[PDB]
């Protein structure tokens, strides 16, 4: 009809409602993120925890970490047979 | 890509309203040409009477 403001209508809606939702998820995701792998908390030792944080730790995760249980139970069971048999 | 969607709007706020005004006021300046066409048509009519 006459003059208007075709571009200035970005007030009524920002570009990309789906991109806006994605970016809003991105802001919460990236902001509420550790600076560089923060909050590790690996070490622990209290009676059994000295074995948990050492033997159930994934630095090795080899076969001996489970085999310690077998060796210990064998130590218990040999005395069990000695007191039993 | 969100930054890119923002990239086009960077050098557009410079002259969006400038165009809004340039295409408005200069178009508003057409009443002068309208009235001048009116007088030119009156001149054509009278000149044609004289030519007759």
């Amino acid at each position: 009809v006459s003059t208007l403001i075709p571009p200035k209508v970005v007030s009524s809606k920002n570009i990309g409602s789906a991109p806006n939702a994605k970016r809003i998820a991105n802001v919460v995701h990236f902001y509420k993120s550790l600076p560089q792998g923060p909050a590790p908390a690996i070490k622990a030792n209290t009676r059994l925890a000295r074995y948990k944080a050492k033997y159930f730790d994934g630095d090795n995760a080899s076969g001996k970490p489970l085999w310690h249980f077998a060796l210990g139970i064998i130590a218990f069971g040999y005395s069990m047979e000695y007191y039993f048999h | 890509d969100r930054i890119d969607s923002v990239s086009q709007l960077q050098n557009v706020a410079e002259t969006t309203k400038v165009l809004f005004d340039v295409s408005k006021e200069t178009v508003e300046l057409e009443s002068e040409a309208f009235e001048l066409k009116q007088k030119v048509e009156l001149a054509h009519e009278a000149k044609a009477v004289l030519d007759s």
